[PDB]
């Protein structure tokens, strides 16, 4: 049956109805959105029910009644169904109660004993599968397993004592056999489970108290040591050595050619000195086509790994790949392989490569075998670099945290900075221990701007950008007025103050309100702390308001069906007990409630300054537009890179469901002109507004409005006319709970200006203004809310409104949301003596000229709304009325802060105007610069007094160095980009090189319209990271969660990696950096001399940044390089290096040395050598067969002596690897199991060999284990 | 393109690693590419139960805190609806997430939950005072006045 969609369910006399879109009650079988589902005659669903429809027999599922599986009883007899109702054939089917029958080639059930795809099993009488139980077939008894059913040995206790049971079913005599939880037992002759030390068939084992076979068990059994096979528990002494390669010479014919011509820069590829996986080097001599050894020039470069492995498990993957690739014999080596033979192979190779060189005429079908190679070795990908993806994580995979480490890595010495976390919070580290530490690593290359130095360059682009015009054009008419400081918690909270203090110092802020509302600035600070550290450090920009963003999420934002109530909306714990009759303020709460209270605020008490909104280019918006690709199968992961065509086809869908008639969303925020509504006539807050809900988020920039445009455009305008005065807010309800008459229907009401209460009659300075002005909003979240007769809702206008008559301006109804232009448009309805609009079930309003107008209090459902919406303004209101407040010029206030809540300030509109999800300009004169300027006008008539533009800078596009490329890099938004300072410039060749959003032309002249029509422009400042950087230096680096703190149990620790974290040296940065900070060190002195906080230093501008490098960061995102990707040798674990001919240190090999490897006994004990040739000390060694021994200091391996403890504490320079070893006589390191020391004591070790202490430990086998702190176990 | 099972029995699917979907069925690989089996793991957002044998995605419920929680076969957490456990018992969990007890009305139909809240399916009791029998099917409510014989004389 074909699908159907946008007709909604209902729910009659306890059933499940559907009706169509055409509106029409469904019958019959029908696809809907995907599910298959019946309906009778009556047009009730189906479910848990058979149905037959053409000569299908389909059952429905019991809880959704879609078309699945099931055995429906036919007749005498059982029979199987599939989902489309087939009888099935030679098939297993499940029924609804979990009981599983496998019908065969005539669809009969099989029932007694059958073989069924090699697998044995039962059925009882009725054709039911036995699982989970023993059963007696054929004399004899059989276990079947729980959950497939097959056949399987099991242990049963007859009488008191265990026996145990094999898959035929016969009872094991002589013989080892499982249990289904997966011990292994020993049964003798007369069947009964052997326990402790046993002796059978030559060998011996160890089987604990409760007869389990002990397998990866060491222990003192015999009085003599003795190690339990992981395999077969089979004991062994452990001591014979087990590994398998002596010492060996590895130098011979070959070395003096294919050693380095030189031991430095020249001859080696490199990076800070050090070497790489895929380093290409200048051997002395090149075997060139395999014949003759003919000196090396300087271009004949070749790959360090022909001639130089790291350990011989490298080695021998190494020749096993390129083999593979048409080289040579192709080859299964292992590590277990003599070193001698992987060195022959090695020049057979060699010789090989020579060939394919001579014939090809090239190199670069080699480089990308050695790329490729490379990658496949977990030292040198992702796999050693711990990928994680919780928290902030969740972007980019993970994090390193750069370290200060002056003796290997000194240009990357951060000189004493890279304090992490010091958001506003924790400025001064003092909850740098707990969850209130910041998360200073977020995207990309994460900036130090802890560090005073990169502080003043901070500035230095803030001094830029708020001169844009002046610096770039000489149009001091093209300059931002003010900023977004984006990702706040991200980052020092010492720049809100650097950047506070260059306004104070500039514009005068602190000064007037004038002075500050001229320069409107905003923070990205989500934290449900920062509000009160803001203010307390004087409101230099304007904190979010969260509190109501997240009302606006439960109570009508977000969700179908179950939402908050309106009552949340009024936070009435502000009054003590909410009293809404006494009013009396709760000094003291449990740091909790909405920022700014409204149920009767007539601005006598001080409230912190701040926006807020409903929607943003990063807040119902990203995850939402995701979601509907991945739905539609378009992308995979939310971390995807998706094309920008992949976006426009998943933008349809996301449209289709925005505007969906049903009214039901799936992607899309319900309500949102009811949100506005409430978000355009709050008191105290400055309201932004959000260009995707205006126009389309996709597409090219204003290409189309959506739905919403009319209602939030008229919103605007009105706001402009009629909002002013104080507020009161009410709803039809006491709590989470309706009584019986109660609606849960808000009221909202503004006064005009200069009443600020219900009761005021008149302004106290005798200004009429407020007749005209005024507004009453009317909204709910229930779109099935019908009133009782009796009920009666109120708009409590005010008495200084007393018989006055009203008029709607906008009203919800079924099929959408009326709005009214004018006054002789709309309904009129007018106040009585006490200034109430009053409003019943039914109403019948009459237009002002003449007709009559019926409307019901109704909650709706459509596109534009969930619930209801009525909004209400004052007749007779003037063309070019203006309820605004301009700002003051007078000091006001001495208590030092600069914004403060007014009506002034309210009189301003945020437009955040630009959407993630833009597509690219098809034109040039389709940029959304260019548009702009074209419209400037349009927003001057909404009100909108700042216009917060698309970060400018120019985009890192698709560059990828490694790691996870993020979407703001793919879609060109602006917040990732390369270079800080370029705008949108030209090429230097001449050619045009626009940003998403135009040229540098474009944004000038678009800053400039907007002034030409009276609003500000905002700056995106965007100081946490910086993306995609050419230049490579190695760091030592750490790896660490959002925090910066170190994963708990992670080998990534100070390791050398190369990063990519400096800049071309040659782009915008180079040119503007640190520039005009001399110039402004000389005016105002003092903002370089101020300390900051979470530094006691003052910013310091004596050096200043023409180029990025890793000195300046705090870190990066995991870039897939490899844990082990910088060279290291293993044996005395320091790193290769050529920079400085003093100072060098290279494997023996590309010396032309002798380098001997191998483990060598003497007198004293075990030694080993590497690959290299150098003495394993102080460090941990693996050999050929997977075994790891530890070297002491001395330069000897580790083992157990009889009579003594085998347990040893070691301290190595490989901090990570510190703690309790067992290793045995052989100096094999014990892995995942338990040992026994001297005194009859046991311990656990873990998978890498430490002992573990103060916890539960589980078993495959089900069986827990306690360890106490002291190591002991005493399970 | 095949499923391997190692001497142990740990499962690989040729190896895919992560959130992959074999034949329809939604199934997790660790990291090394082992499948799991028989326990909740988390992936992106949502928490996922994979069964015992199969592997396969299905509901189920654990403890949170004190109170049993539920979570579905796509990994989100249960809110207004029924939903399963491996072992086979349907529980039904409120708006607030938190399972109900006892006799409950819902969608304009009586249901049972006993007190450990698994709804319980062809059960007969007086439970308003009044007779009524649960459905084997649904365990809906019946008073089981009608007569069910379908062949007059
Ligand atoms: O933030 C403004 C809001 O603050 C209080 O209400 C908070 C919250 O209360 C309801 O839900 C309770 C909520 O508590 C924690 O946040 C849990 O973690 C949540 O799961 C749980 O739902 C209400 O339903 C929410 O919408 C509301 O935000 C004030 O009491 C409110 O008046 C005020 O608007
Ligand atoms: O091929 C797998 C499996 O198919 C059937 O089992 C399916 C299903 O049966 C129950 O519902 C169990 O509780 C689940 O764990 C199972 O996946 C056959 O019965 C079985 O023999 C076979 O192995
Ligand atoms: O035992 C064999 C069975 O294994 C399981 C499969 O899901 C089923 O289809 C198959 O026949
Ligand atoms: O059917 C073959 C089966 O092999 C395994 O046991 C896998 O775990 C399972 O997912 C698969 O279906
Ligand atoms: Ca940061």
């Amino acid at each position: 049956s074909d699908p159907i969609t946008g007709g909604h369910y209902e729910n009659h006399n306890g059933y499940f109805v559907y009706i169509d879109a055409s509106g029409k009650q469904v019958t019959g079988l029908q696809n809907i959105d995907g599910n298959l589902q019946y309906f009778d005659d009556n047009g009730y669903q189906v479910k848990g029910s058979f149905r037959d429809v053409n000569g299908k027999h389909i059952y429905f599922d019991s809880v959704t009644g879609k078309a699945s599986s099931n055995v429906d009883i036919v007749n005498g007899k059982a029979q199987g169904y599939d989902a489309q109702g087939n009888q099935l054939k030679k098939s297993y089917v499940a029924d609804s109660s979990g009981q599983t029958y496998y019908f065969d080639g005539n669809g009969q059930p099989l029932i007694g004993l059958q073989t069924i795809d090699g697998n044995l099993q039962y059925f009882n009488q009725q054709g039911v599968q036995i699982k989970g139980g023993f059963q007696d077939v054929n004399n004899k008894r059989i276990y079947f397993a729980p959950n497939t059913g097959n056949a399987v040995a099991n242990t049963e206790i007859i009488n008191g004592k265990l026996q145990g049971r094999d898959a035929n079913g016969n009872q094991v005599k002589n013989a080892f056999s499982k249990d289904v939880a997966g011990n292994t037992f020993y049964f003798d002759a007369n069947g009964v489970m052997l326990t402790g030390l046993q002796t059978i068939s030559g060998k011996t084992y160890y089987l604990d108290e409760q007869g389990h076979l002990r397998k990866n068990y060491a222990g003192t059994f015999n009085n003599q040591f003795m190690y339990f096979d992981a395999d077969t528990g089979a004991g062994k002494t452990a001591i014979e050595y087990q590994f398998d390669q002596g010492l060996v010479s590895q130098s011979n014919e070959n070395t003096p050619h294919n050693a380095a011509k030189s031991y430095d820069k020249s001859s080696f590829e490199n990076v800070d000195g050090y070497l790489t996986a895929d380093t290409w080097y200048r051997p002395t001599d090149i075997l060139k086509n395999g014949d003759t050894w003919t000196a090396s020039t300087e271009t004949d470069m070749r790959p360090l790994l022909m001639t130089w492995w790291p350990d011989k498990q490298t080695q021998a993957n190494y020749l096993n790949f390129m083999s593979s690739k048409g080289l040579g014999i192709t080859t299964t080596y292992t590590a277990a392989t003599s070193q001698k033979t992987l060195n022959d192979a090695a020049f057979v190779i060699q010789t090989a490569i020579e060939q394919q060189i001579s014939l090809k005429k090239s190199t670069e079908w080699l480089r990308d075998a050695i790329d490729s190679f490379v990658k496949t070795q977990a030292n040198w990908n992702k796999q050693t670099e711990d990928e994680a993806f919780d928290g902030l994580q969740w972007l980019q995979g993970g994090f390193l945290a750069y370290q200060d480490d002056s003796h290997r890595t000194p240009n990357t010495d951060s000189g004493n900075n890279r304090k992490l976390g010091r958001q506003p919070i924790n400025i001064d580290g003092s909850k740098d221990t707990t969850d209130g530490k910041g998360s200073e690593f977020l995207l990309a290359n994460d900036i130090d701007n802890s560090n005073p130095i990169v502080q003043a360059e901070q500035l230095n682009w803030l001094h830029y950008l708020m001169n844009f015009g002046s610096i770039t054009g000489n149009n001091d008419n093209a300059n931002f007025d003010g900023i977004r400081v984006d990702a706040v918690d991200n980052v020092d909270a010492d720049l809100l103050k650097i950047a506070g203090d260059y306004f104070k110092a500039l514009y005068g802020t602190d000064k007037s309100d004038a002075n500050a509302n001229k320069h409107l600035s905003i923070l990205e600070d989500w934290n449900g702390k920062d509000p009160q550290y803001v203010n307390q450090q004087g409101n230099a920009q304007l904190t979010m308001d969260y509190t109501v963003t997240s009302q606006f999420g439960n109570s009508l934002t977000h969700g179908a069906n179950n939402r908050s109530n309106m009552w949340y909306f009024l936070d009435t714990g502000y009054y003590l007990n909410g009293d809404l009759n006494k009013k009396i303020v709760d000094k003291n709460r449990p740091n909790s409630g909405t920022l700014v209270n409204r149920i009767a605020n007539s601005g006598d008490t001080k409230v912190i300054p701040n926006y807020s909104f409903v929607r943003a280019h990063d807040y119902d918006a990203q995850d939402p537009i995701r979601k509907a690709m991945i739905d539609h199968g378009i992308i995979k992961n939310m971390q995807d890179t998706f094309t920008f065509d992949q976006l426009a086809q998943g933008m349809e869908f996301y449209y289709k469901d925005q505007e969906n008639p049903s009214g039901f969303k799936k992607y899309n925020d319900y309500n949102l002109p009811s949100a506005y509504a409430m978000l355009l006539t709050n008191k105290d807050t400055v309201p932004r507004v959000y260009y995707g809900d205006m126009y389309l988020e996709g597409g090219q920039y204003m290409e189309k409005g959506t739905i919403y445009n009319p209602v939030i455009s008229a919103l605007l305008k009105a706001r402009i006319k009629y909002v002013s005065g104080g507020q009161t807010m009410a709803t039809d309800s006491s709590g989470k709970d309706l009584k019986d008459g109660e609606t849960d229907l808000l009221t909202s009401v503004r006064f005009g200006k200069g009443i600020m209460t219900s009761d005021q009659t008149t302004t106290q300075d005798n200004s009429q203004d407020y007749k005209n002005q005024g507004i009453g909003v009317i909204v709910g979240n229930n779109p099935d809310l019908k009133l009782n007769n009796d009920k009666t809702i109120t708009l409590h206008m005010g008495k200084a409104h007393k018989n006055q008559l009203y008029r709607a301006l906008v009203l919800s109804n079924d099929s959408g949301i009326d709005v009214y232009d004018s006054d002789d448009k709309a309904p009129t309805l007018r106040t009585n003596d006490n200034g109430d609009l009053i409003f019943h079930k039914t109403n019948t309003f009459v237009k002002q000229d003449g007709t009559i107008i019926n409307y019901e209090m109704k909650g709706s459902l459509n596109a534009l709304i969930s619930g209801y919406l009525g909004v209400w303004v004052p007749v007779g209101a003037s063309d070019s009325q203006d309820a605004r407040t301009v700002a003051t010029e007078s000091s006001s206030s001495n208590d030092g802060s600069v914004f403060h809540s007014n009506a002034a300030l309210d009189s301003n509109v945020i437009y955040e105007g630009f959407s993630n999800f833009q597509a690219m300009p098809t034109s040039p004169e389709q940029s959304t610069n260019v548009v702009i300027a074209t419209k400037a006008n349009l927003f001057k008539e909404l009100g909108i007094t700042s216009f917060e533009l698309a970060p400018q800078y120019r985009s890192s596009g698709d560059t990828n160095y490694g790691g996870m490329s993020f979407l703001d890099s793919f879609l060109n938004n602006g917040y990732a980009f390369t270079d800080r300072y370029d705008l949108g410039f030209n090429k230097a060749d001449g050619n045009p090189n626009p940003t998403k959003y135009g040229t540098d032309q474009d944004l000038r002249n678009a800053i400039e319209a907007l002034h030409k029509n009276g609003m500000q422009a905002i700056a995106d400042w965007v100081p946490d990271q910086i993306y995609a950087l050419p230049g490579k230096e190695v760091v030592t680096a750490t790896r660490v969660d959002e925090r910066g703190n170190q994963l708990k149990d992670t080998d990534f620790v100070n390791l050398l990696y190369v990063a990519n974290t400096k800049s071309s040296g040659v782009d915008y940065q180079a040119k503007y950096g640190g520039e005009f900070l001399d110039k402004l060190r000389e005016e105002y002195p003092s903002l370089f001399k101020q300390n900051q906080v979470s530094t006691g230093q003052p910013i310091d501008a004596s050096t200043k940044i023409k180029q990025w490098s890793a000195k300046y960061m705090n870190g990066t995102n995991i870039l897939h390089r490899g844990a082990y990707y910088v060279l290291k040798d293993w044996a005395t674990n320091q790193y290769f290096n050529i920079a400085k001919t003093n100072e060098v240190f290279l494997p023996l090999q590309l010396q032309n040395k002798d380098a001997q490897t191998g483990f060598i006994s003497d007198a004293s004990g075990v030694k080993y050598y590497s690959i290299s040739g150098y003495q394993a000390k102080d460090t941990f060694i693996e050999d050929g067969n997977g075994n790891w021994y530890y070297f002491d200091k001395d330069g000897y391996m580790v083992r157990s002596q009889q009579g003594e403890n085998p347990i040893r504490t070691v301290e190595t320079s490989v901090n990570t690897r510190n703690g309790n070893y067992y290793f045995m006589p052989n100096g094999v390191e014990l892995r995942k199991g338990f040992g026994t020391d001297n005194s009859g004591n046991v311990y656990y070790f873990d998978d890498q060999g430490k002992m573990v202490r103060d916890k539960y430990i589980n078993d495959d086998a089900n069986n827990f284990y306690h360890l106490n702190v002291d190591g002991t176990m005493s399970r | 393109k095949s499923y391997v099972a190692d001497s142990s029995g740990q499962t690989y699917y040729f190896p895919l690693i992560g959130l992959q979907t074999i034949d329809g069925n939604l199934q997790y690989f660790n990291q090394q590419g082992v499948q799991i089996k028989g326990g909740f793991q988390d992936v992106n957002n949502k928490r996922i139960y994979f069964a015992p044998n199969t592997g396969n995605a299905v509901a189920n419920t654990e403890i949170i805190n004190g109170k049993l929680q539920g979570r579905d076969a796509n990994g989100n957490q249960v809110k207004n609806a029924f939903s399963k456990d491996v072992a086979g018992n349907t529980f039904y969990f409120d708006a607030n997430g938190v399972m109900l007890t006892g006799l409950q009305t819902i969608s304009g139909k009586t249901y049972y939950l006993d007190e450990q809240g698994h709804l319980r399916k062809n059960y007969a009791g007086t439970f308003n005072n009044q007779f009524m029998y649960f459905d084997a099917d649904t365990g809906a409510g019946k008073t089981a006045i009608e007569y069910q014989f379908d062949q007059g004389l």
